[PDB]
RNA sequence: UCUCCUAAGAAGCUAUUAAAAUCACAU
RNA sequence: CCCAAUGUGAUUUUAAUAGCUUCUUAGGAGA
């Protein structure tokens, strides 16, 4: 069921993304919107997993705008 | 031995260096196309050819070139008949050589006309192969593209080398026919004055022309007095047509002294009249056509003279410049103060329209000439800056404001809780039937101006003109069941007046503070200005968010209220009728539910013998439609408006609906560009000219079937009758045959029985004519989608069934079963199960995720679902369960809830039937 | 006046009630009592029909008011639009346009390519860039035109020097040029 | 039941009942009949405005908590999102979704999008030598569960540091956080 | 005196239709 | 900020009419 939780995991982490302003740039923006659309599109969890860790390093590069540290906790 | 003498003779007196094609003096056979009419049959088709013997010409080094020599053996008379015919046409430039000599075969003397020089293919061979086309058989089609170097033999390997969206190179090789197509019409006009000044008359055909443009086979003409010469041109011209838009034939028009090799012609700028170029085009290339043709339809005589010379100026106006066309403005003062605005339009196909109640000076404007005024872009457009964007190949007029907008679309929400519950009852596992496919796709700010450049696909489209005036009369016999005319604002019904009015009222209001201001004689006072003047108006393009099974975007178009108010006062009284009619062929307006789907397959199946179902769905249906197709729609609906509607009234309204929804200035990210044509989607009529347009279509295709099919075959003698008085009727006779065009329509709806909805039917039809060719099938339709709409129509979006107790495979997204209900059995229409798990699990709005909030909304969900618990697929039959345990769970947290914040339980305990299958059940059996 | 006539009726058939004086004198004042009680049901139920339509009166008055000061505030709206356009309006560059027309009547489409003093061109990529607004000036609808300002996608100035092949992949296409009729 | 009007409809009845079953005379059974008529009439009225006043009040709950709680779903929804998607990302259990948010709560956070192409490029921030001898080893560094090769390392003050200066006892030399650029090995 | 029918007013229930708001689906 | 045309279904509320039930009033008929 990894194929539907990292289908379902993509439509929230774009959600994180768009609340945080990123659309405020328009050359970050149209990356995130391919990775998203190529994750719900993908039939293999191996090519998912890849632009899974892709779309997720868009917001651990965000310094300050999330505390990770104590989300993970 | 012998036949080296024959080959010889056949040299002539000229120098050529001819090799045989064939055994030396038996006939060659060849597969042709050809246009014919005779006592035992008629219509244009491929028949086999036998009384030739056909040469090759070597050149002046050892090899072969497009050039042949072929005899025939003749009879006595008609041998001289030709001859006699022949010599008094024989200084024309455009007629062939015709040696006529003898030689003896079989020990004795028989005569022979040698025609010399000729190609291996003739204009009917050009024609046939563009209008039935088949993807598998275009062996025809590419040699002609090869011989004439329009491209290389390689060009052919590509992938989808002949389709139009996939491959729009396409359009760059079929318009190198262009000047070998253009240089034969010319040669047509030479040939008429010839045969006019030398007393001879006959019809002249396709299959007597080579790809040169020379005319040969004189042994059916006749003479007459030396100036009453008269060539019959009906079938010549009409049958070419759609193939002169194709080849872009007339681009050669564009060019200082109409030379491709001199530069482009400088037009004056303020130029929007061209009536004596029009004029001048026709004479030029249609001067024996025989009907009176009218460069400004507002000098028409009725719909079917406006589709005749609209037919013309959609060719000619491929001449003149993108920039002469759209509204006409003048400057008028107002209460001393100088204003610019609209007093005309000039129209691709109406041709130059003024308005009727111009005032020069005016003292005060009243709120219906503010609104005028306001909807006018002419004030909007000739304050606005210049703008050159390249994003799209659209002309673009000017920009609104400093700045660009860039509109993005974000994702769906996320409704966890639902997911965790489907997750738990199993779902979702890893290789089961059902899965997640619908979902929302995010866009970046490219979005909207990238949907709206799809309109590329809408390319000029001239048509078959002696063709669409049958059409047109046998799809009005499927609008005969209904009443209509205008009405009094009193009498208008409106949905939701909380809707936007457009621009540029989108600033100040909704629909409902228009309707709100404007008493009912101002409603009727400017709908009856519309009938005497043309208001031009700006259209929104609205992104949609919306669930989807692909990552296209879409776009909606927001029509202007002035637009939406007075086209609704025209058309509601007959759209409000066509949807409460029942058993008609058009079903918009009736319900899947209470047997309503049962009703619908029991109408279609109708009586047919050797039934079978089929069905398809157009593709960028509003991208694509041809404007002569969507002005054709709007005068069948109009139809209805001959008790309250004069002549002059009529035009108007035409060219209203052509200035609004037609041919536009949308805005689009705050800036203004000119809409090439087809439909816009917010038009109050968008369904309803849809379904003539699919009507037409599909009269279209059973035409072009029973034309094409060999009349020597057919075994059913009121068969033949049938193809013989068709061809007559399309192709000889000038004015409607009442008789014939009710029986056509009795044959058609026998044997090909429709159910119709916007770009969506079902065919059941006698599959043993449509094996025969006797009426249409899918290849009839890609055939006709291909000449007539620009698209190719892949076999992946078609469908056939052979077995009726499973009926139609798709009709509006929706699969179909039968199944026992009660005593009987009934048809039962079945959603895709991941359309409804997917509408549960993503949202449109971040409150729709809390259940307890919205326990309906499951409620509707699963009338929905209920048909799939009769399907024999276990993993489909339990999503209606799914949703039944899901409305249980959240009545249980509600009241939880409701009892720890007030204290008090809920009186309303009637939510106990939505968890039982009863409620359901009852939204599938009659008798409400 | 059916009320008074009802509540004396009560106290004249009440004090009999209390005595029960005479049964046949009880049905007397009993009759007049209850026929006074039909006339009140009738005129009390007339009161409360009055009451209601007293209120869809008012509401009816209160929606002509309410839709005659919408109409009397877009009424002016309007208005300001345009006489607010028509100060914009090249007066002396559009007035010979006009006035060298046949009739005076000319396309729309000709009126912003003639008479504007302002172009917008927006651009995709570099090598749109390149053979479209190469340069500081440049000509287009028959006229020289000259770049005041560039701006990309997100709004933010772009200098001349930084468009270039090299460093195109670090900016935010499209870009929006301005230029000035010269 | 239990409303005012009760008890007189009830004894009204039973005493109906009782006449009947005991069989007295017609003009009591009627008197009888008719005291129950009116008592049972005036019972239904009351009945009929407790009915229409439990209506006013179900009604008024229903639209308050729907109000109330569309307000506490809107309010609250940046601290729902985020706390959602890292509750998500613990199910999938991917060594390189693991690896990297590992790293990113150290502060080991990459300043380009990870790159998925062999030979792209990758720049990676290092807080502490501490750090460094986890993640680094020769000229590799490892992140993402997959093989770098390091092209290039720079300290705070942008000036280049060689791969032979980063050890324990130097470390307090260089300008903290370390910069570390890598290619993507096959 | 009593019963029934007819006519009117009030209270109450049920049914149908219309209208308004809302949600869902189809092109 | 923007948020079209059209059809169908469900749910809630309100309004109008029909039937039934009770009381009061009035008139006649039978006894
Ligand atoms: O929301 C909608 C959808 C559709 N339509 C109208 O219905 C027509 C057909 O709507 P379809 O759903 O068939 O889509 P489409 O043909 O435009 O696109 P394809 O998926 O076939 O490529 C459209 O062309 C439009 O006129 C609307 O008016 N509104
Ligand atoms: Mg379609
Ligand atoms: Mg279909
Ligand atoms: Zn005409
Ligand atoms: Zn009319």
């Amino acid at each position: 069921s990894k194929m539907s939780d990292v289908k379902c995991t993509s439509v929230v982490l774009l959600s994180v993304l768009q609340q945080l302003r990123v659309e405020s740039s328009s050359k970050l923006w149209a990356q995130c919107v391919q990775l998203h659309n190529d994750i719900l599109l993908a039939k293999d969890t191996t090519e998912a997993f890849e632009k899974m860790v892709s779309l997720l390093s868009v917001l651990l590069s965000m310094q300050g705008a999330v505390d990770i540290n104590k989300l993970c906790e | 031995a012998d036949a080296q003498s024959f080959l010889n003779r056949v040299c002539g007196v000229s120098a050529a260096r001819l090799t045989p094609c064939g055994t030396g003096t038996s006939t060659d056979v060849v597969y042709r196309a050809f246009d014919i009419y005779n006592d035992k049959v008629a219509g244009f088709a491929k028949f086999l050819k036998t009384n030739c013997c056909r040469f090759q010409e070597k050149d002046e080094d050892d090899n072969l070139i497009d050039s042949y020599f072929v005899v025939k053996r003749h009879t006595f008379s008609n041998y001289q008949h030709e001859e006699t015919i022949y010599n008094l046409l024989k200084d024309c430039p455009a007629v062939a050589k015709h040696d006529f000599f003898k030689f003896r075969i079989d020990g004795d003397m028989v005569p022979h006309i040698s025609r010399q020089r000729l190609t291996k293919y003739t204009m009917a061979d050009l024609v046939y192969a563009l209008r039935h086309f088949d993807e598998g058989n275009c062996d025809t089609l590419k040699e002609i593209l090869v011989t004439y170097n329009c491209c290389d033999d390689d060009y052919f390997n590509k992938k989808d080398w002949y389709d139009f969206v996939e491959n729009p190179d396409i359009l760059r090789v079929y318009a190198n026919l262009g000047e070998r197509v253009r240089q034969a019409l010319l040669k047509t006009v030479q040939f008429c004055d010839a045969m006019r000044n030398a007393g001879i008359v006959g019809v002249l055909t396709l299959d007597n022309q080579d790809l040169n443009g020379n005319w040969y086979d004189f042994g059916d003409f006749i003479q007459t007095t030396p100036g009453s010469g008269v060539p019959v041109v009906d079938s010549y011209y009409s049958l070419l047509m759609p193939i002169l838009t194709l080849t872009r034939a007339l681009t050669a028009e564009s060019h200082v002294d109409t030379d491709l090799t001199k530069p482009y012609i400088k037009w004056d700028l303020l130029k929007y009249d061209f009536t004596e170029e029009r004029l001048k085009l026709f004479d030029r290339y249609f001067k024996y056509w025989d009907q009176t043709y009218h460069p400004n339809c507002v000098n028409c005589l009725d719909d079917r003279c406006i589709l005749h010379c609209a037919n013309f100026n959609v060719l000619f106006s491929t001449v003149f410049p993108p920039t002469s066309f759209g509204p006409l403005v003048r400057k008028i003062f107002v209460d001393g103060v100088p204003f610019v605005v609209s007093t005309g339009y000039h129209f691709r196909e109406l041709g130059v329209v003024h308005n009727q109640d111009v005032n020069l000076h005016s003292s005060r404007l009243s709120f219906k000439e503010l609104l005028v005024y306001a909807a006018d872009p002419a004030m909007h457009a000739a304050s606005g800056n210049l703008l050159l964007d390249k994003r799209t190949t659209c002309f673009s007029v000017a920009a609104l404001t400093n700045n660009v907008a860039f509109q993005t679309v974000k994702p769906g929400n996320f409704n966890k809780d639902f997911y965790d519950f489907a997750v738990s009852k199993g779902f979702f596992k890893e290789g089961s039937s059902v899965e997640l496919k619908h979902f929302f796709f995010a866009q970046d700010g490219n979005a909207a101006i990238s949907d709206y450049d799809y309109y590329r696909y809408n390319l000029p489209t001239m048509c078959d003109i002696r063709q669409l005036l049958f059409v047109v009369e046998v799809v009005d016999k499927y609008f005969d069941c209904y009443d209509g005319g205008c009405i009094n604002a009193n009498q208008v019904i409106v949905n939701n007046l909380d809707k936007s009015a457009g621009f540029p009222f989108n600033k100040w209001g909704k629909a409902r503070l228009y309707y709100d201001s404007m008493s009912y004689e101002d409603q009727d006072a400017l709908f009856a200005y519309t009938k005497r003047n043309v208001i031009p108006t700006i259209t929104q393009m609205n992104l949609k968010y919306a669930i989807s099974a692909k990552n296209r975007a879409r776009t909606v178009a927001g029509v202007s209220i002035c637009s939406t108010m007075t086209n609704r006062q025209f058309h509601q009284k007959l759209l409000k009728s066509i949807a409460a009619t029942r058993g008609a062929t058009v079903v918009i307006g009736t319900s899947k539910f209470y047997g309503g789907w049962h009703n619908m397959l029991k109408t279609v199946y109708s009586d047919v013998e050797n039934p079978h179902l089929m069905g398809w769905d157009y593709p960028k249906c509003d991208r694509a439609m041809p404007n002569m197709l969507r002005i054709m729609a709007s005068l069948v609906l109009a139809r209805k408006h001959t008790t309250c509607c004069s002549l002059s009234h009529r035009f108007y309204r035409l060219a209203n609906e052509c200035a609004q929804v037609l041919s536009e200035m949308v805005m689009c990210g705050g800036s203004l560009y000119v809409k090439p044509g087809g439909t816009s989607s917010g038009d109050a009529t968008t369904a309803y000219a849809n379904s003539v347009f699919n009507i037409c279509q599909a009269v279209t295709a059973n035409v072009n079937a029973l034309l094409s099919t060999d009349g020597n075959k057919i075994a059913d003698k009121y068969v033949r009758n049938l193809q013989h008085r068709l061809y007559e009727c399309l192709y000889r006779n000038r004015d409607v045959d009442t008789d014939f065009v009710n029986e056509f329509y009795a044959y058609l709806r026998k044997h090909f029985s429709m159910m119709i909805l916007s770009d969506d039917a079902v065919v059941c039809f006698n599959s043993t004519y449509a094996s025969q060719g006797l009426v249409a099938s899918i290849k009839n339709f890609k055939s006709v989608l291909y000449y007539q709409n620009n698209v190719f129509m892949s076999e992946a979006k078609c469908w056939t069934e052979t077995d009726l107790t499973k009926g139609p495979h798709e009709f509006c997204s929706q699969h179909t079963m039968l199944v026992k209900q009660g005593d009987d059995y009934v048809y039962l229409p079945y959603p895709d199960p991941s359309r409804i798990l997917g509408a549960g699990c993503f949202v449109d709005d971040i409150v729709k995720t809390d259940g307890t909030l919205m326990i309906e909304r499951f409620v509707s969900l699963a009338i929905d679902a209920y048909p799939l618990t009769k399907h024999p697929n276990q993993e489909y039959a339990d999503v209606f369960h799914l949703y039944l345990q899901y409305i249980r769970k959240l009545h249980d947290e509600l009241t939880g809830h409701m009892l720890d914040m007030y204290s008090v339980m809920l009186t309303n305990d009637n939510t106990s039937r939505y968890w039982e299958p009863e409620f359901y059940e009852a939204m599938y059996t009659p008798h409400t | 006046p059916s009320y008074a006539a009802f509540a004396t009726a009560q106290e004249a058939y009440e004090q009999a009630v209390a005595n029960g004086d005479s049964e046949v004198v009880l049905k007397k004042l009993k009759k007049s009592l209850n026929v006074a009680k039909s006339e009140f049901d009738r005129d009390a139920a007339m009161q409360r029909k009055l009451e209601k339509m007293a209120d869809q009166a008012m509401t009816q008055m209160y929606k002509q008011a309410r839709s005659e000061d919408k109409r009397a505030k877009v009424t002016s709206a309007m208005q300001t639009m345009l006489f607010t356009m028509l100060r914009k309006l090249d007066n002396d560059a559009l007035n010979n346009i006009i006035n060298n027309a046949r009739d005076g009547c000319v396309p729309l489409n000709i009126i912003p390519l003639t008479t504007a003093a302002k172009l917008m061109v927006v651009i995709p990529d570099y090598n749109t860039y390149k053979n479209t607004c190469d340069g500081t000036t440049f000509t287009y609808a028959s006229a020289l035109w000259e770049i005041q300002q560039v701006v990309d996608a997100d709004s933010k100035i772009v200098q001349l020097s930084e468009i270039s092949m090299d460093n195109s992949p670090n900016l935010a296409w499209p870009l929006i040029v301005t230029a000035l009729r010269a």
